[PDB]
Parts: structure tokens; C-alpha cells; sequence
């Protein structure tokens, strides 16, 4: 249960991170890296996550099937996306609005997608 | 539309009462698109691109700050209340006390939209165009000449006046032409007082401004 194995990884895990009056938390698919009962990507039973693809070229956007709870081999169907910044967005949106799967990280997806296209074009000097 | 109807004879209070204004006004009888479509230009499209304006973001910052309540107030300087110190009067002789120009007496013309006073001396008399000035930073002398039926140009207003090497250009001229033509022979109507626009102000080991009478 969520709430249950919350209470056990809240203070001990090997995730976190305590340091400068600041706690973060660095599990694979943890949108905002923080250490808080949302915003957890292994205790849920549906979780969002969004990473840069192997290359340098757009995101990997991965959600938490929901039969293989036990065997994480399957547990996770991943999917890339490599089209306009607008595109991407729009595309994102709707795997969590219109499959209503955790329509609370809606607006945190989109943030941290934005920050990996970022990342990706060119620095200017 | 009509009046107030409501003669006001104290700020935020009216003359006549609630039901008093009732009867005055008769109310007695006084009771009661997004997106647009147009063509492709192409066969085997359907010519139907629905295009829509206000689009989507495509970029959205990691974290964005919290909006403000309202304040039912704080107006914008543009549509501040300019309050004259009652001892401006048009044509009264002020005096500059920070500027290029600090002693200077001048003539107090118009004042302008801003709050600025549209000053100015004689410009055969002590070099001082016409300038924008703060009443916080002038003097004013009890020294008053009679500026009434003096045509000031309409084109003078604050925008005129705004800062864009400077070069006095040939309407500053022109327009400075105009209005001490007509300026200067109210001068010459008392005596003595090309000296005493003449002459710049200034403390001496003497007298004291909190005794002095302006």
C-alpha cells in the first residue's frame, strides 16, 4: 500500500538526499526530485516520469502499467517523443488529462519536459 | 446621460439626503471567437484548417510566482491629481533652486498636464528657454505680471518638452519667438524689472530665507 510503504522509505532510503537545510529525492521517475508523498515514483501504484531520450533529441515518457505491481521487469512501458516543444506538451497533456492517470502531475510534467528541451538545443555564448 | 443631480459639499458627501434623492431622479415612476477557419489552398487537404489564436506555450518556466490581491486604489501617475501650491498664480516671478539655472528669476506661464510648470525667462533677459519645472523646487516671489489675453501655444504639452548631442531645433526657436514677443512689453509696462529678472538670488552674510518675505 502507497500510505503504508510511505511511512517506512519517509526518513530511510537510499534516495535521499539531506543537505544544506534542503532534502531531495533521486528515484528513476520522480517529477521535481523531491522527497514528498506525490511526488514518489516507486510507491504508487500509477506513477509519471519523464527523462531525456538516449540521445540528445526530445523526452522518454514513461507511466507505471498497472498489473505488474510485483515484477518490475514489466512494470514500465516506456515511450519517446521527438516532436516540436508544442507538440511534445500537447502530447503529454493528454496521456494524463484525457487517461486521467494521476491528473496531479499534469502541470509538473509539462515543467519538467520544458527544462529537458531546454537542455537539449544549443547554449549561446 | 445627465449631472451628478448630487451637488457635493463635502468630499464622498452629498447634499440631499437618500430619500430625498428618490423623489429628485423619479424613481417612482423610473422602476424596472477563438478560432477562425479558412482554406488550405490544396486539393485532397478538404480545405478546412481551423487555426486558432492565443495558441498553447511551448515553453513553460520550472517555477512562476503567485499573482497579487487587489488594492482598490494606486493609481497610475498618468491619472494623479495635480495639486498647484496657491501662491503659483500665471504670471507671477518664480525662482530655480537645483537646476543649470539655480538663481534665475523667471515668469511663471501655464501649467501642464504633468504638474510640470511650463516656465519661462526672457530669453534676451538671462538665457533661460522654455522649460519644465517642479514646483517643489521653486521659490515663489509675491512679484506678478499680468499674463492674461497672452496667447501660449497649443502644441506645448509635457511630450513636447520630453528628452529623446542636443540642438535646439527651429520650432523650439519659433515657438520661443512667439511667446516673448508678446511677453517682453509686459515687462517694460513697470520699472526696473529687466534688472531684477536680470539678476539671480543668492544668500548673504545677512539675512536669513525663514525672515525673508516672498
Amino acid at each position: 500500500s502507497a500510505h503504508l510503504q510511505w511511512m517506512v522509505v519517509r526518513n530511510c532510503s537510499s534516495f535521499l538526499i539531506k543537505r544544506n537545510k534542503q532534502t531531495y529525492s533521486t528515484e528513476p521517475n520522480n517529477l521535481k526530485a523531491r522527497n514528498s508523498f506525490r511526488y514518489n515514483g516507486l510507491i504508487h501504484r500509477k506513477t509519471v516520469g519523464v527523462e531525456p531520450a538516449a540521445d540528445g533529441k526530445g523526452v522518454v515518457v514513461v507511466i507505471k502499467r498497472r498489473s505488474g505491481q510485483r515484477k518490475p521487469a514489466t512494470s514500465y512501458v516506456r515511450t519517446t517523443i521527438n516532436k516540436n516543444a508544442r507538440a511534445t506538451l500537447s502530447s503529454i497533456r493528454h496521456m494524463i488529462r484525457k487517461n486521467k492517470y494521476r491528473p496531479d502531475l499534469r502541470m509538473a510534467a509539462i515543467r519538467r519536459a520544458s527544462a529537458i528541451l531546454r537542455s537539449q538545443k544549443p547554449v549561446m555564448v | 446621460p445627465h449631472c451628478s443631480r448630487n451637488p457635493v459639499l463635502v468630499r464622498g458627501i452629498g447634499r440631499y439626503s437618500r430619500s430625498a434623492m428618490y423623489s429628485r431622479k423619479a424613481m417612482y415612476k423610473r422602476k424596472y471567437l477563438a478560432t477562425v477557419t479558412k482554406p488550405v489552398g490544396g486539393d485532397k487537404n478538404g480545405g478546412t484548417r481551423v487555426v486558432k489564436l492565443r495558441k498553447m506555450p511551448r515553453y513553460y518556466p520550472t517555477e512562476d510566482v503567485p499573482r497579487k490581491l487587489l488594492s482598490h486604489g494606486k493609481k497610475p501617475f498618468s491619472q494623479h491629481v495635480r495639486k498647484l501650491r496657491a501662491s503659483i498664480t500665471p504670471g507671477t516671478i518664480l525662482i530655480i533652486l537645483t537646476g543649470r539655472h539655480r538663481g534665475k528669476r523667471v515668469v511663471f506661464l501655464k501649467q501642464l498636464a504633468s504638474g510640470l510648470l511650463l516656465v519661462t525667462g526672457p530669453l534676451v533677459l538671462n538665457r533661460v528657454p522654455l522649460r519644465r519645472t517642479h514646483q517643489k523646487f521653486v521659490i515663489a516671489t509675491s512679484t506678478k505680471i499680468d499674463i492674461s489675453n497672452v496667447k501660449i501655444p497649443k502644441h506645448l504639452t509635457d511630450a513636447y518638452f520630453k528628452k529623446k548631442k542636443y540642438e535646439i531645433t527651429e520650432q523650439r526657436k519659433i515657438d520661443q519667438k512667439a511667446v516673448d514677443s508678446q511677453i517682453l512689453p509686459k515687462i517694460k509696462a513697470i520699472p526696473q524689472l529687466q534688472g531684477y529678472l536680470r539678476s539671480v538670488f543668492a544668500l548673504t552674510n545677512g539675512i536669513y530665507p525663514h525672515k525673508l518675505v516672498f
